C-alpha cells in the first residue's frame, strides 16, 4: 500500500509528504507509477512536517502532483555475488544487457559504514601484479589507492584487462568495474573487448552513464563498491575500477546544487571533503580480506592546487602515470618510471634490496635523461667512458621495463609473461651491478625475466 | 514573511466552498506575467514537460510543478497575455512533425515552415524529449564521413556517429566548416539537419542562401531559433532537430546535425532557470547544465542492425543506422577552461580546435593540429587515407619543433633543414579556398604527392598553383582511376604504382 | 510583523461578510479566533511543525463558537500557509476596514483637564467636516499638558497645547 | 614528513617525564592504524593517548576531537605536570568547519571560511600554556605546591604547492 503522494517536482528534485507517523529515514528508497514504468527516489532531506525531498533515479518527466508513493523501508538494494559476474548493471542493479534475470542470492544496501578499528588488518602487504614496471617502481599494497594519470592511446584499457587477468588468474580474486559517467560507446567498445580477451567472465561490469540524472552518476560508484564488499567478504582479494573519480565529485556537486546548499570554495559542494572520504575509506584490508582500487584522475586545469585533486591525492598510495612519449619507443606498457611513484617504497615497507634496486634504477634513468642532453646538443665524443657505461646500462634498463602481456598476445603474437616481486628485482639489481652487461639490448625487449633475456641472446 | 499567492478572491472563494477540488483539474488561470514566464493556479493534473494550451494557439511547456502553482514558459510572444486568463492542460508532451518531407523545408523549433513554401508534409510526430539507445544497442564506428577539408578528412576523421565538437573564438570558420561539411554531404547517402540557436535572422537567411546556391539545401533540414524568439524556444530548439535525425537513425540511415552555438543554448537555459528561481551554481549556470548537454549529446550514436529491425518491425533488417553531430562552441578568450567549453569537451569524441592567430595568417582553415584529436581516429578512416595520413601527421609534428629554429635554420644540419623546408610545404598544401570542398580522390592524390616528396624541388610560394594545376590535369586525362578511388578508397600497389605514373607524367608539364 | 500578511485575509474576510450581511458575527467568530491564539498551550502547539490538516483539525476542536462552513474555511485556509499567528491581526484590519466601510472615525483629545461638553460637541462638528466621516470621540486628558489641548486622528495630529508652544519657541534658537 | 617529525618527537618523550596526546583529525584509518603500531613497537603507546577522528565519521565529531585532546592535557597542565599534544591536520578541522558552516547558511567569508576560522584556532592553540606555581595551587586547592604546570602544542598544517601565503596558513 502506497502512503505517500508527490508535492512538489521541480526538475530533478521531488517533494513527497508522508503522514506523520511513518516518515521515511534518510537514503531510503521510494518507487513511483511514471506511465507504464516504476521510477525510484532516493531520500535527501526530511522536511518539517512530514514532508520529504528525494532526487530522482530516473527521467522526472511526467510526473504529475498527488501520485501515490510507495515507501521502501531499505536504503538502495543491489544483487551481489558470483551471479554478477559477466553482467552489465545500472545503479539500480537492474541488467542493461539483453542477457536476462540475475540468479541473486542476496541484495545488499549501498549504503553502509566503514570497517572498525579493530577490524581492518595487522599488517601492510604488497599486492603483486605481475607486472614488471609496477611492482618495481610503484608497489601496489592491499587495500591501497592507486590512481592512473595517463592520457589517450597511451594503452590504459589494455593496462586494467591485464590487471583483471592477472588477479583473476594467478590470485584467485575478482574485479569490479564502474563506470561513473562513462560514454556509451567507449562502454560498448570496452564490453566487447574484454568479451574477445575472453576476461568479462572475470570482472563485474556496472556502468553509470553521462545521460543519467545526477543521482545515479553519484551513486553508481557506490553500487560498484557494494558488490567488491561483497566478494571481499567471501575472503578473496578484490581490484575495484572506478573509471573516473572526477566525475563522482562532480556528480555530487550537481546534487548539491540542485538541493541548494550553499557552495564552497571554487564552487564545490560543502561536504566534498567526507563525500570523498565515505567512497574511499570503505577501500581497506580487513582481516577477512582487501579491496584494491584502481581510479583514473583528471585535473580540471592542469591545476594540482585545484579542491578536487588536493583531496583526491590524500587518498592515493601510489601514481602511475602513462606517457605517449614512451609508447613512441614501441615499450609497452607505457609507464613512466621517472613520475610514477608509490609510498609503499620505504626500505620499512618494501624492505632494503627492493628499495635500493627501485633507487639506483631511477637515478640510473635520471643520469641518462641528463646525458641525452649533452648528446644531442654536443654528440657522443664528448662523452667519457664512464658515462658511455651508464647509458647502454639506461638503454638496456630502459628496454628491460617492456613486457607482453597474455590479453595483447592478439598485438605482439609472442606469449604473455609472468613476472614475479623476486625475478624482476634480481633482474634489475644483475643489470646494475654489471652482470648480463655483454648481452645485446635487443635481447631485453620484450623477453619477461632475465632468465629468458639470456636465453634470447644465444640465438639474437 | 512575504504572501505566497495568498490574494483576496481566491481567499473569499476558498471561504465560501473550501472543497474546491470539485472543479475539473484539466484547467486553470493565470496569476502572473512575467519576462516570458507565467505563474498557473489550478490545473492540479499538470506534469513535467506538458504543453499547455494558451488563448491565441499558443503553448507553454509546465517546468516547475509547485505545492500551489504551476510555473510554465511562453514559447512565443508573450506580452499580450493578462493574469485571469484560463488555460486547458493538453495532455501531451512536446512533439514534432518529422519525415522526408521536412528536406529542404525551414521550419522554427515547434515544426511550423517559415519560408514561405506551404504547409509540411510529414510522416507524424515523435516527442520532443527521448532517451538514448542504451550501451547494449550500439555499434562501434567504422564509417567515414567526407567533410572535404584536406586538414580535416586527414589529421582529424569523422565517423558516421561520433560527436566532433567545433571549438574556437569568435570569427574564426566555425560556421564555414560546419557549412563546408553539410555542403559536401550533397552527393553521398547522409542527410543534413542545420539548427541555429540566437542566430540573427540575416545571417541565417544568408547561409540558406549559400546551401542553395551549391545545391545542398534539397538535402539539409533547417531548424530556426532566431535571438529575437523566446528563450524556451531557443533552449528546446536543438532537441527539436535531433529529434528530427533521430527519424532516419532508427530507420536505419545515415544523418548529419550540427548544433550552432550550443553555447547560446546553454545561455538561453540559464535564463530560463534564474527567471523560475532556481538555485544557481558555478557562473550562475543552473546545477544540472552538465545534464542539458550530456543527453542531447548522446543521442548522437550508430545502432546495430537488430535495433533497426526491432524498431522497423522487420521492414528493414540488414542495415545499420547513425546520427552523427557536429556541435560548435565558441571560446571567449581562448578559455577552454570555461563552465560549458569544459562539460562539452568532456562529453564529446573528439575536438577540432580553430586558432585565431593562425586565421590572421594565410592559413584559412585555422585547424590547429597537436592540440585537436579524434578519439575515433582511424577507425573512420577510408584505406588509403589512413595509409597516407600518417606521413601528415608525424611532418607537422616535427616541423613544429623546429619552427624555433626557422629564425636562424641558415646554420642546421642538412637533414634538420629537409624536415622544416616539407613541415613548411605542407603546412602551406593543408591551407584550402571555403565553399571548394575535394573529393576523397583528390585529397588522397595531393597528399601522396606531399608524402612521397614531389614536392621537395616545388617552391613555398607556388604550391597552390602546383595543387590546382595537377588537379585539372588528373580532371582532365585520369578520370577513370579518380572515379574509381572514390568508388572504393582501396589501396595496392596495383594503385599506387598509377599514381607514380600520374605524378611523373604531370611533372613533365607546368 | 503579520500585519503585510493579515491585509488579503482580512479584506476576503470583509467582503465575504458584507455579500452575506453578518459583519458583526463576523468580527466575534474573529475575536475569539484570537483569543485561543493566545492560549500559552495553543501557543506551544501552533509553535510546533505539525501537519497545515492536523493542526487546523486540532484547532477547529478547541472552537465551538464559530461559523463552520465559513470560519472553518477561514481557519483551514489560513492554516495550510502557517498564517494562524496573523489573527489578532486580522482581526484588527476587518474592523479598520468595516470602519472605513460604515465611513465612522475614531479621535483621541488629550488635555490638561476634563472638557466641557460643548467644546467637545465643537470638537466633534469640526472634525467630522474635516475628515467628511463620523466621529467618535474618547477623552484621554494627561498630567504633562499644563494646558491646551491635542487632536489626534488616523495619524494627523492638531496640537494646540502650550507644551508644544513651549518646545516650538525654543526651537527658534 | 610533517607526521613523521611529530611522532618522533612522541617518542624521545618515552623517557623524559612528559606525557603524550595524538590527535588524528580526518586521516586515514589505516595511517592511524599504523602509527599506533609503531608507537607501541618503541614502547612509547603506554604514555600517549591518542584521540582518532577517522576521515570517514561525521564533521562534528571532527571538532571536538582537537577540543577533547586540549581538555585532556590541561588536565595535567592544570595538575601540575607536563603534557604534550600533536593536533594532526589542524587544516582537516578547518574544512570540517566550513562545512557545519556552509550548512548553516553561514556567509562565508575570504576563500569559503567564515570570519569565526581565527577564533576557532585562537581558542584552541591558546589553552597551551606554562602556568606558574601559584596557579597550580590555587587550581589543586592547595594539594600541590611549587610546581609549574604546561602543556606544550605542535599544529600540523598542509600547504598547496608551499604556498605559506594562504588564508589558513
Ligand atoms: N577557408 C576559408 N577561406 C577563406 N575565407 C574563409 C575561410 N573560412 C572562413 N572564411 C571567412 O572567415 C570569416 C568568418 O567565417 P565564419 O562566419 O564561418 O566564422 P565563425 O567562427 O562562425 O564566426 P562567428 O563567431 O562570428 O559566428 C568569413 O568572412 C568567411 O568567409
Ligand atoms: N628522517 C627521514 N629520513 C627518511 N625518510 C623520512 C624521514 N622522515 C620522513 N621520511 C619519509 O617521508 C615519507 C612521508 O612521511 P610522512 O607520512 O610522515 O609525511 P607527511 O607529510 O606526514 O605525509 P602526509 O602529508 O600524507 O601526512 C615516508 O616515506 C617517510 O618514511
Ligand atoms: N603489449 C602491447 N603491445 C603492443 N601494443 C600495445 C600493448 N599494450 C597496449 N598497446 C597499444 O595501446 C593502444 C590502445 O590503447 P587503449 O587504452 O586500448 O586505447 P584508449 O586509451 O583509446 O582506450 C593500441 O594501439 C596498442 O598498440
Ligand atoms: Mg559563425
Amino acid at each position: 500500500m502506497a502512503t505517500g503522494k508527490i508535492v512538489q517536482v521541480i526538475g530533478a528534485v521531488v517533494d513527497v509528504e508522508f503522514p506523520q507517523d511513518a516518515v521515511p529515514r534518510v537514503y531510503d528508497a521510494l518507487e513511483v507509477q511514471n506511465g507504464n514504468e516504476r521510477l525510484v527516489l532516493e531520500v535527501q532531506q526530511q522536511l518539517g512536517g512530514g514532508i520529504v525531498r528525494t532526487i530522482a533515479m530516473g527521467s522526472s518527466d511526467g510526473l504529475r502532483r498527488g501520485l501515490d508513493v510507495k515507501d521502501l523501508e531499505h536504503p538502495i538494494e543491489v544483487p551481489v555475488g558470483k551471479a554478477t559476474l559477466g553482467r552489465i548493471m545500472n545503479v539500480l542493479g537492474e541488467p542493461v544487457d539483453m542477457k536476462g534475470e540475475i540468479g541473486e542470492e542476496e541484495r545488499w544496501a549501498i549504503h553502509r559504514a566503514a570497517p572498525s578499528y579493530e577490524e581492518l588488518s595487522n599488517s601492510q602487504e604488497l599486492l603483486e601484479t605481475g607486472i614488471k614496471v609496477i611492482d618495481l617502481m610503484a608497489p601496489f599494497a592491499k587495500g591501497g589507492k592507486v590512481g592512473l594519470f595517463g592520457g589517450a592511446g597511451v594503452g590504459k584499457t589494455v593496462n586494467m584487462m591485464e590487471l583483471i587477468r592477472n588477479i583473476a588468474i594467478e590470485h584467485s580474486g575478482y574485479s569490479v568495474f564502474a563506470g561513473v559517467g562513462e560514454r556509451t560507446r567507449e562502454g560498448n567498445d570496452f564490453y566487447h573487448e574484454m568479451t574477445d580477451s575472453n576476461v568479462i567472465d572475470k570482472v563485474s561490469l556496472v556502468y553509470g552513464q553521462m545521460n543519467e540524472p545526477p543521482g545515479n552518476r553519484l551513486r553508481v560508484a557506490l553500487t560498484g563498491l557494494t558488490m567488491a564488499e561483497k566478494f571481499r567478504d567471501e575472503g578473496r582479494d578484490v581490484l575495484l575500477f572506478v573509471d573516473n573519480i572526477y566525475r563522482y565529485t562532480l556528480a555530487g556537486t550537481e546534487v548539491s546544487a540542485l538541493l541548494g546548499r550553499m557552495p564552497s570554495a571554487v564552487g564545490y559542494q560543502p561536504t566534498l571533503a567526507e563525500e570523498m572520504g565515505v567512497l574511499q575509506e570503505r577501500i581497506t584490508s580487513t582481516k577477512t580480506g582487501s579491496i584494491t582500487s584502481v581510479q583514473a584522475v583528471y585535473v580540471p586545469a592542469d591545476d594540482l592546487t585545484d579542491p578536487s585533486p588536493a583531496t583526491t591525492f590524500a587518498h592515493l598510495d601510489a601514481t602511475v602515470v602513462l606517457s605517449r612519449q614512451i609508447a613512441s619507443l614501441g615499450i609497452y606498457p607505457a609507464v613512466d618510471p621517472l613520475d610514477s611513484t608509490s609510498r609503499q617504497l620505504d626500505p620499512l615497507v618494501v624492505g632494503q634490496e627492493h628499495y635500493d634496486t627501485a633507487r639506483g634504477v631511477q637515478s640510473i634513468l635520471q643520469r641518462y635523461q641528463e646525458l641525452k642532453d649533452i648528446i644531442a646538443i654536443l654528440g657522443m665524443d664528448e662523452l667519457s667512458e664512464e658515462d658511455k657505461l651508464v647509458v647502454a646500462r639506461a638503454r638496456k634498463i630502459q628496454r628491460f621495463l617492456s613486457q607482453p602481456f597474455f590479453v595483447a598476445e592478439v598485438f605482439t603474437g609472442s606469449p604473455g609473461k609472468y613476472v614475479s616481486l623476486k625475478d624482476t628485482i634480481r633482474g634489475f639489481k644483475g643489470i646494475m651491478e654489471g652482470e648480463y652487461d655483454h648481452l645485446p639490448e635487443q635481447a631485453f625487449y620484450m623477453v619477461g625475466s632475465i632468465e629468458e633475456a639470456v636465453e634470447k641472446a644465444k640465438k639474437l | 514573511q512575504l504572501n505566497s499567492t495568498e490574494i483576496s478572491e481566491l481567499i473569499k472563494q476558498r471561504i465560501a466552498q473550501f472543497n474546491v477540488v470539485s472543479e475539473a483539474h484539466n484547467e486553470g488561470t493565470i496569476v502572473s506575467v512575467s519576462d516570458g514566464v507565467i505563474r498557473i493556479h489550478g490545473l492540479a493534473d499538470a506534469m513535467q514537460g506538458e504543453m499547455i494550451s494558451l488563448p491565441g494557439n499558443r503553448y507553454a511547456i509546465a517546468l516547475n510543478l509547485e505545492r500551489d502553482s504551476v510555473g510554465a514558459v511562453v514559447m512565443g510572444p508573450y506580452a499580450d497575455l493578462a493574469e485571469g486568463m484560463k488555460v486547458k492542460a493538453t495532455g501531451r508532451i512536446l512533439e514534432v512533425p518529422v519525415g522526408r518531407g521536412l528536406l529542404g523545408r525551414v521550419v522554427n523549433t515547434l515544426g511550423a515552415p517559415i519560408d514561405g513554401k506551404g504547409p509540411l508534409d510529414h510522416d507524424g510526430f515523435s516527442a520532443v524529449e527521448a532517451i538514448a539507445p542504451g550501451v547494449i544497442e550500439r555499434q562501434s564506428v567504422d564509417q567515414p564521413v567526407q567533410t572535404g577539408y584536406k586538414a580535416v578528412d586527414s589529421m582529424i576523421p569523422i565517423g558516421r556517429g561520433q560527436r566532433e565538437l567545433i571549438i574556437g573564438d569568435r570569427q574564426t570558420g566555425k560556421t564555414a566548416l560546419a557549412i563546408d561539411a553539410i555542403i559536401n554531404q550533397r552527393d553521398s547517402g547522409i542527410k543534413a539537419i542545420y539548427v541555429a540557436i540566437g542566430q540573427k535572422a540575416s545571417t541565417i537567411s544568408n547561409v540558406v542562401r549559400k546551401l542553395e546556391e551549391h545545391g545542398a539545401l534539397a538535402n539539409t533540414i533547417v531548424v530556426v531559433a532566431t535571438a529575437s524568439e523566446s528563450a524556451a524556444l531557443q533552449y528546446l530548439a536543438p532537441y527539436a532537430g535531433a529529434a528530427m535525425g533521430e527519424y532516419f537513425r532508427d530507420r536505419g540511415e545515415d544523418a548529419l546535425i550540427i548544433y550552432d552555438d550550443l553555447s547560446k543554448q546553454a545561455v538561453a537555459y540559464r535564463q530560463i532557470s534564474l527567471l523560475l528561481r532556481r538555485p544557481p551554481g558555478r557562473e550562475a549556470f543552473p546545477g544540472d547544465v552538465f545534464y542539458l548537454h550530456s543527453r542531447l549529446l548522446e543521442r548522437a550514436a550508430r545502432v546495430n542492425a537488430e535495433y533497426v529491425e526491432a524498431f522497423t518491425k522487420g521492414e528493414v533488417k540488414g542495415k545499420t543506422g547513425s546520427l552523427t553531430a557536429l556541435p560548435i562552441i565558441e571560446t571567449q578568450a581562448g578559455d577552454v577552461s570555461a563552465f560549458v567549453p569544459t562539460n562539452v569537451i568532456s562529453i564529446t569524441d573528439g575536438q577540432i580546435f580553430l586558432e585565431t592567430n593562425l586565421f590572421n595568417a594565410g592559413i584559412r582553415p585555422a585547424v590547429n593540429p597537436g592540440i585537436s584529436v579524434s578519439r575515433v581516429g582511424g577507425a573512420a578512416q577510408t584505406k588509403i587515407m589512413k595509409k597516407l595520413s600518417g606521413g601528415i601527421r608525424t611532418a607537422l609534428a616535427q616541423y613544429r619543433e623546429l619552427a624555433a629554429f626557422s629564425q636562424f635554420a641558415s646554420d642546421l644540419d642538412d637533414a634538420t633543414r629537409k624536415q622544416l623546408d616539407h613541415g613548411q610545404k605542407v603546412t602551406e598544401l593543408l591551407k584550402q579556398k571555403q565553399y571548394a570542398p575535394m573529393s576523397v580522390a583528390q585529397q588522397s592524390l595531393v597528399l601522396f604527392a606531399a608524402e612521397r616528396g614531389y614536392l621537395a624541388d616545388v617552391e613555398l610560394s607556388k604550391i597552390g598553383s602546383f595543387e590546382a594545376a595537377l588537379l585539372a590535369y588528373v580532371d582532365r586525362d585520369h578520370a577513370p582511376l579518380m572515379q574509381e578511388i572514390n568508388q572504393t578508397g582501396g589501396y595496392n600497389d596495383e594503385i599506387e604504382g598509377k599514381l607514380k605514373g600520374i605524378l611523373d607524367s604531370f611533372k613533365a608539364t607546368q | 510583523e503579520f500585519i503585510t500578511v493579515a491585509r488579503p485575509y482580512a479584506k476576503a474576510a470583509f467582503d465575504f461578510a458584507v455579500e452575506h450581511q453578518s459583519v458583526e458575527r463576523w468580527q466575534d467568530m474573529l475575536a475569539f479566533a484570537a483569543e485561543v491564539t493566545k492560549n500559552e498551550q495553543m501557543a506551544e502547539l501552533l509553535s510546533g511543525a505539525l501537519a497545515p490538516e492536523t493542526l487546523a483539525e486540532s484547532f477547529i476542536a478547541v472552537a465551538g463558537e464559530q461559523l463552520d462552513e465559513n470560519g472553518q474555511n477561514l481557519i483551514r485556509v489560513m492554516a495550510e500557509n502557517g498564517r494562524l499567528n496573523a489573527l489578532p491581526d486580522v482581526l484588527e484590519q476587518f474592523i479598520h476596514l468595516r470602519a472605513v466601510s460604515e465611513a465612522t472615525a475614531e479621535v483621541d483629545v488629550i488635555s490638561a483637564a476634563a472638557l466641557s461638553e460643548q467644546q467637545l460637541a465643537k470638537i466633534s462638528a469640526a472634525m467630522e467636516k474635516r475628515l467628511s466621516r463620523k466621529v467618535k470621540l474618547n477623552a484621554k486628558i494627561d498630567k504633562s499638558v499644563m494646558a491646551g489641548v491635542i487632536i489626534r486622528a488616523g495619524d494627523m495630529v492638531i496640537d494646540g497645547s502650550v507644551r508644544g508652544r513651549l518646545e516650538r519657541l525654543a526651537d527658534v534658537l | 614528513g610533517k607526521t613523521a617529525l611529530a611522532i618522533d618527537a612522541i617518542i624521545n618523550q618515552r623517557d623524559s617525564g612528559i606525557k603524550a596526546i595524538y590527535v588524528a583529525i580526518g586521516q586515514k584509518a589505516s595511517t592511524i592504524s599504523n602509527v599506533v603500531r609503531k608507537l607501541e613497537e618503541h614502547g612509547a603507546l603506554a604514555n600517549t593517548i591518542v584521540v582518532v577522528a577517522t576521515a570517514s565519521e561525521s564533521a562534528a565529531l571532527q571538532y571536538l576531537a582537537p577540543y577533547a585532546g586540549a581538555a585532556m592535557g590541561e588536565y595535567f597542565r592544570d595538575r601540575g605536570e607536563d603534557a604534550l599534544i600533536i593536533y594532526d591536520d589542524l587544516s582537516k578541522q578547518a574544512v570540517a568547519y566550513r562545512q557545519i558552516s556552509l550548512l548553516l547558511r553561514r556567509p562565508p567569508g575570504r576563500e569559503a571560511f567564515p570570519g569565526d576560522v581565527f577564533y576557532l584556532h585562537s581558542r584552541l592553540l591558546e589553552r597551551a600554556a606554562r602556568v606558574n606555581a601559584e596557579y597550580v595551587e590555587a587550581f589543586t586547592k592547595g594539594e600541590v605546591k611549587g610546581k609549574t604546570g604546561s602543556l606544550t602544542a605542535l599544529p600540523i598544517i598542509e600547504t598547496q604547492a608551499g604556498d605559506v601565503s594562504a588564508f589558513v596558513p
